[PDB]
């Protein structure tokens, strides 16, 4: 049972991973946004 | 004259106590032997054989930072007592640190403080370092605090404390430890002094270059600040402030006393000479976020009162310059109520490097310490750090057995909540 | 700021010896037990794992614990056999039969005593005991059994110590007994109350590890148990030697239990080099991530992906940039979100210690408190109702003084446990 | 080995503090 | 013997040796 | 500072024996009687148990009495036997026959003239004694009789001297005859009024010492002799050697007799270590407070958690720290109060000599008033009784000489005064 649970708890941890890398940049643009408010 | 006891808490403080002795040794000449081969009596006291000793104290329930200082390499410049160990360490518990593990050993640290403060003639107050986010350096630099002020008045403390970075974090109660010796950081320290890590970890990677330093390095340039900060009462200068003249303009309401520092030009030699070394790039770089030693970014919050070290060669012409060009400056935006918002210090004594050190020898350097409003941010990441922590229990049995009321950590978050809810007071505009 | 420790059962003995053998190389203990090292901190922390004596010996602070003699001829034969004491050497006459209940209540009980009494006398020698370290398995009668119940009857008068037990639960495709299901569930529930912390150990994984992450083409049990030493030294190497941030078993339950209960963990060590592949692969911080929290990696048998992170610590040893380290757990909490609790940010700790293992220029032991364990813990109850269902085996049990409620009752206990695995795992906030 | 305190050895506290 | 049948005892002295000898590390 | 010995019987002659030659020893005495010591604390205080000869020779002052002349025979066969003075080998030429009545009444009568001629012209020749010792064993027929018509009989003439008894009293499990329990129901009020203060020894803590204590598959008679030996010189050391604490056999007695009647204690020793366990031993008082305290260290069969101490004494010899000593003394105090008696603080009595025995760099001579002697004089009493409702082996005494009516009062004696310790250990304040 392993073959599909194995490989789609790997394909889940890749997914959430590349998605915690959106959320990285999803601050990185929240920031640009703050500070260009304040450069503004 | 003009002595202050140097207090270090914990493993974080013990260890940046070394490096900051070490940077006091090599600039003021007393090699490891204790001796020179009267500016010095500030930090280091004579015995009858004409061997200098600090007046520092060394505190860590746990005896491994505190033999490898004994068995260091100041065996004989460090006091045999004035070392303390315990025998068992609190291990990131407030509980323990304060309350069932601290008490053995808080009145044996009294005693010494004693012992010092009575050789002391002129005690301009008490230097302590160390680290909220550890057990012992939150339960038992608590509870000291608290017998110092209690047992000496209003003598001036202050606190430098390694706050809980905001994701780079070595441990997971440090919330917990954080907001709960936030109370003694507020009443019993009259000034409090931010140490963020991620701060001198961004500036250490981008200015001095260097990929692989570390804790040696990040303590040695708290060392650097701190001996700029203090200095003013070490070496003779243009403008001479002590303890209580700059702690009485940084401390403008009772409460609000934190404190946000910087240092520059702090910078490898090979970036740093191949420009010109003025004042008004080297303020410019002072004010900078991203050269700045605490982790906030000044630009949301808004500057209350800033006070600078100015040491090395400074000329008052300089001084006045970098200031209105600051004051023209309109990114950094000071409080309405504050017009001034700048006191300054001048030094002739240039900062000295260590061997082995990354800092290059600078001829001048700058430190500021600022009261903003930018330095509620640590306290609004905290709390919400922290109510996650104790929504479901989380950690609070560790405490609870060791003898922690259930309601004292509620207690805590009210109070850090009042603490943004002043923050954002004084910062509002009348 | 010692640790005494203990060994239970064969597979106790076995495991206990060999980490005796890696803490007298890391010490330079000489097995004759003077000192041959060439450090001088080597020395500041010697008193922890030894004891001095009037000839300037060192001798381990060590009770070994079986009802089998031939095994301790066999641990005295060992290579560092020499080098415990004899009146530490306590053993009794006939075996539990790899029964718990005998191994719990008719031949442990007349000699669970004996070697409390010695336990005392290890401990009374010790200026200030921080923790006791047990090492046994759970399938056989006598690790399992009076293993744990001499935790049981220590902690009745050792309210503030530690626990480092450390126990194998048997696997089902490394099924050596068939009453492996009863003699784990008959102790678990036990661990569970009177051991502040429980440390697992599986074959599964150290094989996995032996064939593929070393591929060594006969790994028998001296491997499995170094392999598994090498982190039974890594858990103390902090309070042994000094460090740049240190920590100690104490700073260990604090920092990863969040729950009372939530005391199971599961470790992993790195760096594990393969025979021809030491040169070629270049240490680092880089890659000691992403084999820090490797399935294959892993010596705990139950894939770490299909459960989650309550909380997770890393002991590193050697000389390392503290930036490195923290960016590294950073990019671990910033890369894997589903896996580590999100109402407990900031899972990992780290630990740092200035001194690392012989051969190695740098290294870490993992420690976990992933709920993957739970399917470990069912893995077996399943066994266990199977096999309770028809009342088999109960007859030897019950021979020997006790009934079917406790086992009813340990039953229950397990049940328990992994619910509040489950409810601990699948909440949201 | 085997060690033997011998009777050389043999003195008071007292005699050894008038050492 | 060093067995444990014999108590790891490498040889077997009268208590009259026993009481006038002591034993210590024989490196 | 002078003491006389005795030995009566032939467990009595075995053990003075053995006591004389260890003793001779640690004096420095050629078994021909001349010197052969290299230490002058030796000569400083030999008089105290070596009468010295015109000729230069230092013969004991012991007095060797027995019935049968075989154990005369033996011992002077012996090779310490020429060293004993040939007159005061006083014989008979019919053994006791393990009778009371043979040896204290019709012929140890006889015989026991010459014996007290001879002890009180010993005693004419000291300067002042401090008293008396006696060795022999209730046991024995005329071990048991005739040493205590001897004991009845020094009263008389020497009221305020010291009077050591050590008695050699049995077992079943080791019961060597069927006249045990007579043999020792006559005898033990005659210690009680008429000694000062005994000190016991039993046959089976001896075999339980060298069986599971030091670990001996031959231990014989010579085997065990030299360990009561260690006691019977231990006991007297601060009396033969200079001391940083020093004491006495009065300072024992006024120090562990707190009423006239409690003067029957219990003995152990230290280091006592097998030759395998003593490399890994590091032989420190530390240790030897918990060999001083041990149940199977000690030299009774009378376990002492079942009692509880009333008074208690320690002789240490070597070179040791009295600070250290004297709180170690105190922890033991404060950790096992429940087995000291409240109502005395500091029970246990600190005594510092200098000289050790023999290659001992450090020794220890326990003495204890435990209230366990209760569990062993009512036991004996018990089998005293078991015979003495059938009238059996009584006849012996009746045509020897001897009534009923001092049978019943002497089983009253037992009775009067084992009803003693538990009322004493029970009691609350
Ligand atoms: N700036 C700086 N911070 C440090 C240093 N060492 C440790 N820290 C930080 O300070 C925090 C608290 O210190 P701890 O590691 O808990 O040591 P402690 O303060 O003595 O508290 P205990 O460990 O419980 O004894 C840690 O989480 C570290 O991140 C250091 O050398 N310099
Ligand atoms: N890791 C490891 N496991 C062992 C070793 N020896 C035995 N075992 C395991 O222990 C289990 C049997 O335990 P057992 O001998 O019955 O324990 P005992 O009854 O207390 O002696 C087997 O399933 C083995 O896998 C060893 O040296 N190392
Ligand atoms: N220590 C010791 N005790 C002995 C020896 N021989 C006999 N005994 C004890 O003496 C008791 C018997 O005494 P017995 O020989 O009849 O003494 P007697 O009647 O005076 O000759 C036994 O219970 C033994 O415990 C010996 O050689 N050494
Ligand atoms: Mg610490
Ligand atoms: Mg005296």
């Amino acid at each position: 049972l392993c073959n599909k649970m194995c490989v789609l708890k790997r394909s889940l941890n890749a997914v959430k991973g590349k998605n915690t890398e959106l959320l990285k940049e999803i601050d990185r643009a929240n920031e640009e946004n703050r500070f260009i408010q304040q450069e503004g | 004259m003009r002595e202050a006891i140097c207090i270090h808490i914990g493993q974080a403080g013990c260890q940046v106590g070394n490096a900051c002795w070490e940077l006091f040794c090599l600039e003021h000449g007393i090699q490891p032997d204790g001796s020179m081969p009267d500016a010095f009596n500030t930090f280091f006291s004579e015995t009858g054989a004409g061997k200098h000793v600090p007046r520092c104290l060394f505190l860590d329930l746990e005896p491994t930072v505190v033999d490898e200082v004994r068995t260091g390499t100041y065996r004989q410049l460090f006091n045999p007592e004035q070392l303390v160990s315990g025998k068992e360490d609190a291990a990131n518990n407030y509980a323990r640190g304060h309350y069932t593990i601290g008490k053995e050993i808080v009145d044996l640290a009294l005693d010494r403080i004693r012992k010092l403060a009575d050789n002391c003639t002129g005690l301009q107050g008490f230097m302590v370092f160390h680290a909220v986010g550890g057990g012992t350096g939150s339960g038992l630099g608590a509870l000291l605090l608290e017998r110092l002020s209690v047992d000496y008045g209003k003598k001036s403390k202050l606190g430098y404390t390694v706050y809980p970075s905001p994701q780079v974090s070595t441990a997971v109660v440090e919330p917990y430890n954080c907001v709960l010796s936030t109370h003694s950081l507020l009443e019993h320290t009259d000034v409090a002094t931010m140490l963020d890590n991620e701060a001198i970890y961004d500036l250490t990677r981008r200015s001095l270059d260097i990929e692989r330093p570390s804790y040696t390095n990040v303590n040695r340039l708290i060392g650097q600040v701190v001996s700029s900060l203090t200095a003013s009462l070490r070496f003779d200068g243009a403008l001479n402030v002590d303890l209580t003249e700059f702690q009485t303009n940084l401390v403008p309401y009772p409460r609000i006393h934190f404190v946000l520092t910087s240092y520059a030009p702090v910078v490898s030699a090979e970036k740093a000479y191949h420009e010109q070394l003025s004042v008004a790039d080297i303020t410019n770089s002072v004010f900078e976020p991203a050269g700045m030693l605490t982790k906030c970014d000044p630009r949301h919050g808004k500057y209350m009162s800033c006070c600078l070290m100015y040491r090395g060669d400074v000329v008052p012409k300089d001084v006045n310059a970098a200031i209105a060009t600051i004051k023209t400056k309109r990114t950094i935006q000071f409080v309405d109520w504050c017009p001034t918002g700048f006191k300054c210090g001048i030094n002739y004594q240039p900062p000295t490097v260590v061997p082995g050190g990354d800092l290059a020898k600078v001829q001048r350097a700058v430190c500021m310490i600022a009261n903003s409003t930018a330095i509620a941010e640590v306290f609004a990441r905290i709390d919400h750090k922290f109510d996650l922590m104790y929504s479901k229990r989380a950690f609070v049995h560790w405490y609870v057995g060791e003898g922690m009321e259930e309601g004292e950590f509620s207690e805590a978050r009210e109070d850090l909540a009042a603490l943004e809810k002043d923050y954002e007071e004084v910062g509002a505009e009348s | 700021r010692e640790i005494v420790s203990c060994q239970a059962g064969q597979c106790g003995n076995q495991i206990g010896s060999k980490f005796w053998e890696v803490i007298s190389d890391e010490h330079g203990v000489d097995p004759t037990g003077t000192y041959q090292g060439d450090s001088d901190l080597q020395l500041e922390r010697i008193n922890v794992y030894f004891d001095e004596s009037s000839g300037g010996r060192y001798v381990p602070r060590a009770v070994l614990m079986d009802l089998e003699p031939g095994t301790m001829d066999s641990v005295r034969a060992g290579p560092y056999g020499q080098l415990f004491r004899p009146d530490n050497f306590i053993f009794g006459q006939s075996g539990a039969g790899n029964n718990w209940a005998k191994g719990h209540y008719t031949e442990g009980a007349e000699l669970i005593d004996s070697v409390l009494d010695v336990c005392r006398k290890e401990a009374e020698s010790c200026d200030c005991l921080q923790g006791f370290q047990l090492s046994h398995s759970l399938g056989g009668g006598t690790g399992s059994g009076m293993g744990t119940l001499l935790i049981s009857k220590l902690r009745e008068e050792y309210p503030d110590r530690i626990m480092m037990t450390f126990s194998v639960i048997p696997s089902p495709r490394v099924s050596d007994t068939v009453v492996e299901p009863y003699n784990t569930t008959l102790s678990v529930h036990q661990l569970v109350e009177n051991s502040d912390e429980s440390m697992c150990i599986d074959n599964e994984a150290l094989y996995d590890i032996c064939f593929r992450t070393l591929k060594l083409t006969t790994p028998t049990f001296g491997d499995l148990n170094h392999l598994v030493a090498a982190v039974m030294s890594g858990v103390t190497c902090c309070l042994r030697f000094p460090g740049q941030l240190n920590s100690d078993l104490r700073k260990l339950a604090v920092n990863l239990v969040p729950f009372p209960r939530l005391h199971f963990f599961m470790m992993g060590f790195a760096p594990l080099t393969s025979r021809g592949s030491q040169q070629y692969r270049g240490l680092s911080v880089a890659e000691l991530t992403q084999q820090m929290f490797d399935a294959k990696n892993m010596m705990q048998a139950a894939d770490p992906r299909h459960g989650r992170y309550l909380t997770a610590s890393a002991l590193f040893r050697g000389r390392m940039s503290t930036k490195e380290v923290d960016e590294q757990m950073l990019n671990v909490q910033n890369k894997n979100s589903s896996y580590f609790i999100e109402w407990i940010p900031n899972n990992i700790k780290s630990s740092i210690c200035d001194i690392p293992p012989k051969g190695l220029k740098m290294s870490v032991t993992f420690i976990g408190n992933n709920t993957c364990i739970q399917e470990m813990f069912r893995r077996v109850g399943e066994q266990f109702t199977g096999m309770f269902r028809r009342k088999a085996f109960l007859h030897w049990y019950t021979g020997e003084g006790m009934d079917e409620m406790e086992f009813t009752e340990a039953e229950s206990n397990m049940n328990d446990l992994v619910s509040e695995y489950q409810q601990y795992q699948d909440a949201t906030v | 080995t085997l060690h033997r305190h011998p009777t050389s050895a043999w003195e008071s506290t007292s005699h050894a503090a008038t050492r | 013997t060093g067995t444990t049948a014999s108590y790891f005892q490498t040889e077997q002295p009268t208590v009259r040796e026993l009481l006038s000898s002591w034993a210590q590390t024989a490196s």
